[PDB]
């Protein structure tokens, strides 16, 4: 089947006040590359067919950013499908749009349009359709974590996450976050309704590349409250004798992802996308194939584009661009 | 032009420009000599070059010069010739020597365009004395924007490295004059080492300044890049083992003009053959000969 991908480009936290008032989160440079460019570089490397990009807010100036760029080249693999509306406000509202439109077919890609990353997800992917073929249509959605420590400067307060896993079979069985929490609080009916083992994960970075199903526009649509992704775990795993529809997971360990959310993320994404640790999507190779974009890499991880010229005297000694 | 006016004639080359090296004269003097010569006789002109070259050997003391006479005159004998009346073949001859002279003119320039990119940005140029080859290397590397500081040496039998360094100072770049007899002790500081020779023999080795033996090893003991940018006309057939080998007529209470660099202690050459290293200097050389 080929692989489809739904594409939020547009945010709708109030997280970007003032940046966010002349041009929207997902065209925010993070090395001379807007971030939409980073999203839809993953998605074509990981080899999504077609994306439907859902932009709300400044919708025109993507639509006008977007068209030029390399994924709405009619040479490009992936194809891209600018979709605008001013009368939907969240993420709940894209994913019922989906369903009211019938456009994906058989286990697409709900994703964010700001996430950095370079995740080949085929394994994950492999994965989520052997769930699929075995529980006959049980396994909803296939959370994709990244293995991080907590005290890493690219999860933050606000987003460090903790989840509770059947590590045998790999499906999520709680979920919550820590913004304004010291302890965290883990209902019992997880031990006794499976006695197969559990395990708890606080070392998991959220990239936010929840693989979906159609199934999963079926419950946004089904359910009005669902404002969001978390609104819609949150609601999926208190429900288990009601709407049983698991939910997996998948956990990278060599491969980066993150979202930016608010300065904070994207102040260490963008280190991390200087120090190279999304290569290939480094901003020496161009992935998005702009002539205004080249540069070259020298030592300590400096890169130089053309037409610079140095004072004498000028000093740059690590990561800069 | 009974050979007074060819060695007045050389010199009026010479000085007429100053940024102008002593072989190309060399080679000016040779065309303007077969240009007005008035000899009907395709050996009797041989005979005439000769002694012009000897002429030019006895004013000019380089080494370069006797290698531009010897590619003069095969460079100009080279066609088939199969002349009437040595009209056709004065003609043709005139017509290679032009044709030779303009591929020197445009060697400097090919070598800077071809050198300038192996000086990275914050390096340090280690340059014996005043050649107008490397000093135009490095007007081709701040052409590009690069930054780098330049210890030159001063050259003691005439002080011209205070020459080059007057002459890259107005290039507004970081330039240190540095004694003679520091370059044990600045090798280093100084990451690559880029000396203009005066001639190449056969195995690879160049012929120098006083002073590029000394700096050559002293590169190869800190294993620091020796590199040499020098044109075509300045390949010589000899092959000298010790610095005694060199012939005398090169190095003039013991103070030689020339020294002798081993290929073993050169890292790339640069000529308008190309990048060359010192193997493919012997096998150019034979092969440009002919």
């Amino acid at each position: 089947p080929p692989l489809q991908a739904v594409l939020v480009a547009d945010s709708f936290d109030r997280r970007f006040f003032p940046i966010s008032k002349d041009q929207p989160r997902v065209l925010l440079p993070l090395a001379n590359v807007a971030l939409i460019d980073y999203t839809l570089e993953f998605l074509t490397a990981t080899g999504v067919q077609e994306t439907f990009v859902f932009c709300c807010w400044k919708a025109a100036q993507i639509k006008e950013h977007l068209l030029k760029s390399k994924w709405c080249r009619p040479t490009s693999l992936n194809v891209v499908r600018i979709i605008t509306s001013e009368l939907y406000r969240s993420l709940g509202d894209v994913l019922r749009d989906v369903d009211a439109k019938a456009l994906v077919r058989s286990d697409f890609l709900l994703v964010y349009g700001d996430v950095i990353s370079n995740i080949n997800i085929t394994r994950a992917l492999e994965e989520h359709r052997l769930r699929r073929k075995l529980e006959k249509n049980v396994s909803v959605m296939t959370m994709i974590f990244k293995e991080s420590s907590p005290s890493h400067p690219t999860r933050c307060h606000e987003d460090n996450v903790v989840v509770a896993v059947d590590s045998t079979t790999n499906r999520v069985l709680h979920f919550q976050k820590t913004q304004g929490l010291r302890r965290f609080a883990f209902p019992l009916s997880l031990f006794q309704g499976s006695s197969d083992g559990v395990e708890v994960r606080y070392d998991l970075l959220d990239c936010h590349i929840s693989i979906c199903s159609p199934q999963v526009a079926q419950l946004f649509t089904d359910n009005f409250d669902y404002q969001t992704r978390d609104d819609f775990v949150r609601g999926l795993l208190v429900n288990e004798e009601i709407l049983g529809n698991q939910i997996h997971m998948h956990v990278t360990a060599k491969e980066y992802g993150a979202r930016v959310s608010n300065l904070h993320m994207y102040s260490a994404v963008c280190a991390d996308v200087i120090r190279r640790w999304v290569y290939p999507l480094t901003p020496e190779a161009n992935f998005t194939d702009s002539t205004t974009q080249s540069c070259t890499h020298s030592r300590h991880n400096i890169y130089r584009g053309p037409e610079v010229s140095l004072g004498h005297g000028s000093i740059l000694e690590e990561n800069v661009l | 032009m009974d050979d007074k006016e060819l060695i007045e004639y050389f010199k009026s080359q010479m000085k007429e420009d100053p940024d102008m090296a002593s072989a190309v004269a060399a080679i000016r003097t040779l065309l303007e000599f077969l240009k007005r010569d008035k000899g009907e006789t395709i050996q009797g002109l041989r005979a005439n070059l000769t002694s012009a070259i000897e002429t030019l050997c006895g004013v000019d003391s380089s080494v370069a010069v006797s290698s531009g006479g010897e590619l003069f005159l095969r460079f100009i004998s080279l066609a088939s010739l199969e002349y009437s009346d040595y009209s056709k073949c004065k003609k043709i001859m005139i017509e290679r020597g032009e044709l030779f002279l303009r591929r020197i003119s445009l060697s400097r320039n090919k070598i800077a365009d071809l050198c300038h990119t192996f000086i990275k940005d914050g390096a340090t140029i280690l340059t014996h004395a005043y050649s107008r080859v490397v000093l135009r290397v490095l007007e081709a590397a701040v052409a590009a924007k690069k930054r780098f500081s330049v210890y030159v040496t001063e050259s003691q039998p005439d002080l011209s490295g205070k020459k080059m360094a007057k002459a890259l100072c107005h290039l507004n770049v970081p330039v240190t004059v540095v004694l003679d007899a520091a370059v044990g002790y600045i090798m280093e500081k100084a990451d690559l080492v880029i000396v203009g020779a005066e001639g190449v023999v056969e195995n690879g080795g160049i012929i120098n300044k006083i002073g590029t033996n000394q700096m050559a090893v002293c590169a190869k003991a800190q294993n620091k890049p020796f590199y040499v940018v020098a044109e075509s006309f300045k390949f010589v057939r000899l092959f000298p083992l010790n610095q005694q080998d060199v012939p005398d007529k090169f190095k003039y209470e013991e103070h030689p003009w020339v020294d002798y660099t081993a290929p073993s202690l050169i890292t790339l050459l640069f000529t308008d053959l190309g990048v060359l290293t010192p193997s493919a200097v012997s096998d150019e050389l034979i092969k440009l000969y002919l």
